[PDB]
């Protein structure tokens, strides 16, 4: 019934930089005052910044500011921080004296541009417990690089692998801006005790790296 | 009233 | 001033979920009340608003399934959706939005997963550093935890002390239906041989806690 159309659905944006987040209504708000933005980081509940379109809430820093009239409204970060990424959400009140409404908008995710940074990669052989039950996890990860497209290709005894590794990626980190990856290789036991050379390679751009080990050294 | 629906 | 969730966790299909938030520092009659949900990597959706004075209000994609009520005498609000199907799997949570007056509060949220197979516990095996590093004086360490459901683990290291250079991350769903997931931490190698790392992995909805030490090599 009640819409709240926002806009753009995701930005890149630098650290220090104005971004602004329009929040469009199908309708006029309660006494044309009860709009609020939100804000939700990684893992985490939504923490409200803005209410009654203007207000901001005593715990926010100040360069969150909200405006709009009518039915259409604006949250601005006047300098964007490391730590403002998130996505964000406005939320109307709607309804008369016998009816009671709200409507999310369906959220802008805030990205921060950074400088390019090569990951570190470590690879990580399968733990002694977990072959005592017949299966074989080999870990490699990709810690604090940017951007977010990376290549990662297994390599058991130099032959290319597919079809059996996962990847799982984290969202920006509030401090410095990067990412990190982890891409998980699932052999069985017998599997991976009859090779011995295990690697993973990383291509980003013009460069490729590759972190092995061999079985059984140490 | 501050919300809608009271009445 | 607080806002205290209970309820949900696994749901089967065609079920039906029952949630529940006391409140504790006021009275539950004293504010209007949203129920709000998150399904996995989605945005915000309202389910359904109960004013101040007693009154329900639901979205219309919830009107058919969805009730909300309020125990003044146990100082709760309380939301229950039957039906179910797979497409409510969801955090949810009860709120006073604040959308035009200065008082909001939020539970802390409960992940409802609607779903027919059971709970099962994790695997943690250890990520161990060599005991030499490879990566200039950095040495990375973490923990595997494999095949449990449903979500959610949660992973702490010395119960907390350790938060700088964390990452544990999100989990993936393995081919047999089962989560897995690894968090790791990166380290001073000198560190190896003086300080203990420890994994706190807690899976509430098994009622099991695993603390595990990693060791070098």
């Amino acid at each position: 019934d009640i819409q709240m159309t926002q806009s753009p659905s995701s930005l890149s944006a630098s650290v220090g930089d104005r971004v602004t987040i329009t929040c469009r209504a199908s309708q006029s708000v309660w006494r044309n005052k009860n709009v609020a933005w939100y804000q939700q980081k990684p893992g985490k509940a939504p923490k409200r910044l803005i209410y009654a379109i203007a207000s901001l809430y005593s715990g926010v820093p100040s360069r969150f500011s909200g405006s709009g009239s009518g039915t259409d409204f604006t949250l601005t970060i006047s300098s964007l921080q490391p730590e403002d990424f998130a996505t964000y959400y406005c939320v109307g009140h709607y309804g008369s004296e016998n009816d009671a409404y709200y409507a999310f908008g369906q959220g802008t995710k805030v990205e921060i541009k950074r400088t390019v940074a090569a990951p570190s990669v470590f690879i990580f052989p399968p733990s002694d417990e977990q072959l005592k039950s017949g299966t074989a996890s080999v870990v490699c990860l990709l810690n604090n690089f940017y951007p977010r497209e990376a290549k990662v290709s297994w390599y058991v005894d130099n032959a290319l692998q597919s079809g059996n590794s996962q990847e799982s990626v984290t969202e920006q980190d509030s401090k410095d801006s990067t990412y990190s990856l982890s891409s998980t290789l699932t052999l069985s036991k017998a599997d991976y005790e009859k090779h011995k050379v295990y690697a993973c390679e990383v291509t980003q751009g013009t460069t490729s790296v590759t972190k092995s080990f061999n079985r059984g050294e140490c | 009233a501050g919300h809608a629906g009271a009445g | 001033v607080q806002l205290v969730e209970s309820g949900g966790g696994l749901v089967q299909p065609g079920g039906s979920l029952r949630l529940s938030c006391t409140a504790s520092g006021f009275s539950i009659d004293s504010y209007g009340f949203s129920w709000v949900r998150q399904a996995p990597g989605k945005g915000l959706e309202h389910i359904g608003y109960l004013t101040a004075g007693g009154r329900a209000f639901y979205a219309s994609w919830a009107k058919s399934r969805s009730t909300i009520t309020r125990n003044t005498n146990e100082n709760t609000v309380t939301l229950k959706m039957n039906s179910l199907r797979a497409e409510d799997t969801a955090v949810y949570y009860c709120a006073k939005l604040g959308s035009g007056n200065p008082v909001a509060i939020w539970g802390q949220g409960t992940l409802v997963t609607v779903s027919s197979a059971s709970t099962k516990g994790p695997s943690v095996f250890p990520l161990a550093p060599s005991s030499k590093s490879t990566s200039g004086g950095t040495a990375a360490l973490g923990c595997l935890v494999k095949d449990y459901f449903p979500e959610p683990v949660t992973v702490s290291w010395n119960s907390g002390a350790l938060t700088s250079g964390v990452h544990t991350f999100p989990a993936v769903l393995q081919s047999s239906g089962l989560y897995s997931l690894s968090s790791v931490v990166t380290v001073p190698s000198s560190s190896l041989g003086t300080q203990t790392y420890i994994c706190n992995v807690n899976h509430k909805p098994s009622n099991t806690k695993v603390d595990k030490k990693v060791e070098p090599k």
